[PDB]
């Protein structure tokens, strides 16, 4: 009712769009491509129809891939941060199940992990340390959509749809920008062609753009000034992100 | 003596490959064994059609199979009288070659080695030992003992030159030498190969779009023989 005029106020203007780029993620700095990757899982697809049939797809997934330093990571603390119904893990120590259930025994079923969040955006870190064993899991989870559950007792069949957001070191952590990016990330084929699309980001010293990190990263320490604010606040987005959640498009 | 029938691997272009390297890594294999023939059933018009038109009938009445039987009574020796023939001729005569006939293999085995010698000057890529030789020799006597004759004949010879002569025709017949670099990795790469190894150009062509089982070993042997 009070709210519905702020909506309304946000809908009219041209720009909301790149206010709402820019005020994404406000401790990072720049890169204005992981800024639209970050929301564009939030705000997801149809994800439904066309029968008769098998179903189509719907949400999205993600992985940024770069050399450490570039603080990947400050994008996904800010998701399990700002959205609700997000795991995060650090996986490697997914272990196992982990992103599936056990499931308790009876038959009571563990959460857990990756199915918890449900209709949301999963955060891993690290796709390359977690090697064969869950990423199989995961492909199973992106592409039967189903996880099936059978362990020395009681058969099961448990839906979790999702979004995968992964963040995942190169081979030498490096590029390697003459090498193809297939055989840079070093996980397996299937599931690789399953993220759509990576956003690849490296980091190069520019004096400008230096000047510019040392000075905003003091910034940051600084309890002044914190006054560095994003022109929408992190309250009111999601109640927005919600409210354009409703539509059909 | 063994009789053996090998199966060669990819096809035609194993014979646009070396003759030899077929088998395994090694063509020892081929020089152990005499008589190497790879080969055609190239169907005179009248076989693809002679297993065709008995495919579409197989059935009645038994004329077919009838034809077969009246092949065995007429098809030369019964095959069961072969037989008997064979263990006769074995057991009773072992024969033995003549003066001229062994000269003229001499003139035979020289040749040989001059000419395809000669062919090798190009390196060549392909084979001659005095195992081939006494294959021939062998052949001569097995003839001869056809014949079931205690002494050999020129002409008796003259057959089997040319007979071991359709052999040689048989021992006759991404880039490889981009991918036979691993030169450029074996140096400024690898001065140790550790840590390099069949696994490191696995990593090395295996997200460049390139390398083939048989590529990858091909360029390898390649290397390995080339002496880089």
């Amino acid at each position: 009712s009070d709210e519905i005029n702020e909506l309304k106020e946000m809908v009219k203007d041209e720009h909301i769009y790149d206010k709402l780029v820019r005020s994404i993620a406000p401790a990072v700095f720049g890169h204005e491509a992981v800024k639209k990757g970050i929301l564009l899982q939030m705000l997801g697809g149809v994800h439904k129809s066309t029968v008769e049939g098998i179903k189509l797809r719907g949400d999205i997934n993600i992985c940024v891939v770069g050399d450490p330093s570039t603080s990947k990571s400050q994008f996904l603390k800010y998701v399990v941060g700002f959205a609700p119904r997000s795991v995060y893990t650090s996986g490697k120590a997914s272990s196992a199940a982990g992103l599936t259930a056990a499931v308790v025994r009876d038959y009571t079923i563990e959460a857990g992990a990756l199915m918890l969040a449900d209709n949301g955006i999963c955060c891993i870190d690290e796709f390359d340390k977690m090697d064969i064993s869950d990423q199989v899991a995961i492909h199973e989870a992106m592409e039967q959509q189903t996880i099936s559950i059978a362990k020395a007792g009681i058969h099961a069949t448990l839906n979790a749809r999702t979004s995968i957001l992964a963040a995942a070191n190169p081979v030498g952590g490096r590029y390697n920008r003459k090498l193809s990016l297939r055989g840079n990330l070093n996980m397996t084929a299937p599931i690789m062609s399953r993220f759509d699309l990576f956003f690849v980001i490296l980091d190069d010293c520019n004096e400008k753009i230096d000047t510019e990190l040392a000075s905003h990263i003091v910034d940051l320490h600084m309890k002044r000034d914190e006054a560095i604010e994003p022109p929408f606040s992190a309250e009111q987005l999601r109640r927005y992100i919600k409210y354009a959640r409703t539509f059909k498009p | 003596s063994v009789l053996a029938a090998a199966n060669p691997i990819y096809g035609r272009y194993d014979d646009l490959k070396s003759p030899g390297d077929n088998i395994d890594f090694q063509t020892t294999i081929l020089s152990r064994f005499d008589m190497i023939f790879i080969v055609k059933d190239d169907h005179n018009e009248e076989r693809d059609i002679s297993i065709a038109n008995h495919v579409i009938n197989i059935h009645t009445g038994n004329a077919n199979a009838m034809q077969n039987q009246q092949e065995e009574n007429g098809s030369e020796i019964s095959i069961e009288k072969m037989k008997r023939y064979i263990t006769y001729c074995r057991l009773k005569c072992a024969p033995r070659l003549s003066p001229q006939a062994a000269e003229k293999l001499s003139s035979n085995f020289v040749t040989i080695r001059k000419q395809l010698l000669i062919n090798e000057l190009e390196s060549t890529e392909r084979p001659i030992t005095i195992r081939q030789l006494e294959a021939i020799i062998r052949i001569t006597e097995s003839l001869a003992k056809l014949e079931l004759s205690p002494i050999a004949q020129e002409r008796h010879v003259d057959e089997a030159i040319r007979l071991f002569q359709a052999s040689t025709m048989d021992a006759a017949s991404t880039s490889l030498s981009e991918i036979r670099r691993f030169e450029q990795e074996l140096k400024r790469r690898l001065p140790i190969g550790w840590s390099t190894s069949y696994q490191t150009l696995r990593r090395e062509f295996v997200d460049t779009h390139r390398f083939s089982q048989l590529a990858l070993d091909k360029a390898l042997y390649a290397l390995e023989k080339h002496e880089t």
